[PDB]
């Protein structure tokens, strides 16, 4: 029943601070370090340190120049990890992570991860505009402009799933996301069937329903 | 049964690494080695001096009654 | 640091095969700190191989690891669907930890050309100032291609975007988007918007194109 579990997806601005949580839960405490990792979209997976509740020893990567501190609450089990004065390269994925016995530095044991967005940008939800259709008619909507990740998209409340591609959202240079979902159909049914891209925006609380015509 | 805290301690060669046998006592691996008996009498330190790679590997504290195993790994500097 | 590099950086094969994935360390490290995990879409990492060779809990048979110094391999001797997926190599032997930049392993399939589709923006958005256009290329195979906007014949660059998406749960293949972004002002200054596509399926590059 060892379990590690982190807190939620943040939003931070340039220059900020953000704090995650790691607590862990199944076994003693101060039997293992816990170790912080995070996963950058185009980066892959970077060590961040580590912080063993026996001891209150620290190791940190060098690459994050002092930025980083680990602390402890042992009432609560958890570690946290505190990163500053946050750049746009720091978002990213946050992991928390342990061995187990014998594991030799293999990490058995994960936090599911904690979503940082670092951006001047602010909360929004999307624009959602038609990719309107003119045997086979390809058809989408267009969700521009909404800020952090993630949207979801349904066709059809869930019905329409078959020819469905939800591309992953591209970050632009004004600093929001944006991203299209596409359905192909038969032609013979854009006179014949009603289209509606559902989409989810839960950072916001933004729910869109888009009708796409002709 | 002895208590041996924790089950994994990591350090960089060259480095201290200080178990703790909690409960005749003993050290045993399955000069820079040192057992000390703190002030409260029933906690023991085990402590590794400028530990050394070879030092990595598995360990227990034994009363004949022996703790569950620890792990000290060094890593390379 | 000991910085680890994998290869290939994505391969493509069938369910029954057997493949092998690379990883090589900057500097040597003990076979007993080198591991392997597996991460798919959406999740943690997950644990697969530990000290080079030791498979993790619940982990199969048909994965093995091999290696030492800096040389290092994992091997699917018969490859399942859950098995296409993200791998990575990670070292213990010295500080900072290090991980390789990851291998994935995709599904092969036959080559199969984009359907090319285009799409102006809508007047909903004309409204606010900005026009996106959209060209999108569906259900093709290799992920390879290649997308130009011309805009009056100029070649634009440094104003659009792609995405492409995982290959599909159905038949494995890619789609592309490639989203044009100009000004209202300027979309309404030019008359055709044209993608230009190639792809292996196609013998010569496809154009779709509209006139505003």
């Amino acid at each position: 029943q060892v379990q590690l579990v982190q807190s939620g997806a943040e939003v931070k601005k340039p220059g900020a601070s953000v704090k995650v949580s790691c607590k862990a839960f199944g076994y003693t405490f101060t039997t293992y370090p816990i170790e912080w990792m995070r996963q950058a979209p185009g980066k892959g997976l970077e060590w961040i340190g580590n912080f063993h509740p026996y001891n209150d020893d620290t190791k940190y990567n060098e690459k994050f120049q002092g930025r980083v501190t680990l602390t402890v609450d042992k009432s609560s089990t958890t570690v946290y990890m505190e990163l500053s004065s946050l750049r746009s390269e720091d978002t990213a994925v946050y992991y928390c992570a342990r061995e187990n016995y014998g594991s030799h530095g293999g990490f058995v044991y994960w936090g599911q991860g904690t979503l940082v967005t670092v951006s001047s940008a602010s909360t929004k939800g999307p624009s959602v505009f038609p990719l309107a259709p003119s045997g086979t008619a390809a058809l989408g909507c267009l969700v521009k402009d909404y800020f952090p990740e993630p949207v979801t998209v349904s066709w059809n409340s869930g019905a329409l799933t078959s020819g469905v591609h939800t591309f992953p959202a591209v970050l632009q240079s004004s600093g929001l996301y944006s991203l299209s979902s596409v359905v192909t159909v038969p032609s013979s049914s854009l006179g014949t069937q009603t289209y509606i891209c559902n989409v989810n925006h839960k950072p916001s609380n933004t729910k869109v329903d888009k009708k796409v015509e002709p | 049964p002895p208590t041996f805290s924790p089950a994994l301690l990591v350090v960089t060669e060259g480095d201290n690494a200080t178990f703790t046998c909690s409960f005749v006592l003993n050290w045993y691996r399955m000069s820079r080695f040192r057992v000390t008996q703190l002030p409260n009498g029933r906690d023991f330190h085990m402590s590794v001096v400028r530990a050394r790679r070879n030092d990595s590997g598995t360990y227990l504290c034994g009363a004949i009654k022996e703790s569950l195993r620890a792990e000290l790994r060094v890593t390379e500097r | 640091e000991n910085q680890l590099t994998q290869s290939p950086s994505s391969l493509s094969a069938s369910v029954g095969d057997r493949v092998t994935i690379t990883c090589r360390a900057s500097s040597s490290v003990i076979s007993s700190y080198l591991h392997w995990y597996q991460q798919k879409p959406g999740k943690a990492p997950k644990l697969l191989i530990y000290s080079t060779s030791n498979l993790a809990s619940g982990v199969p048979s048909r994965f093995s690891g091999s290696g030492s110094g800096t040389d290092y391999t994992l091997t699917i001797s018969s490859l399942q669907p859950e098995d296409f997926a993200t791998y990575y190599c990670q070292q213990y032997n010295s500080y900072p930890l290090t991980f390789g930049g990851g291998t994935k392993l995709e599904i092969k399939r036959t080559v199969a050309a984009p359907s090319v589709f285009i799409f102006p923006p809508s007047d909903e958005q004309l409204k606010s100032g900005t026009a996106s256009v959209v060209c999108l290329l569906n259900n093709f195979y290799p992920r390879e291609a290649k997308v130009q906007w011309k805009v009056d014949n100029a070649l634009q660059s440094g104003n659009s975007q792609e995405s492409v998406t995982e290959q599909d749960s159905k038949d494995s293949t890619y789609s592309l988007s490639s989203t044009l972004t100009l000004s209202k002002a300027d979309y309404e200054k030019h008359k055709v918007y044209a993608c230009e596509v190639t792809h292996q399926g196609l013998s010569s590059p496809v154009t779709k194109s509209f006139n505003r």
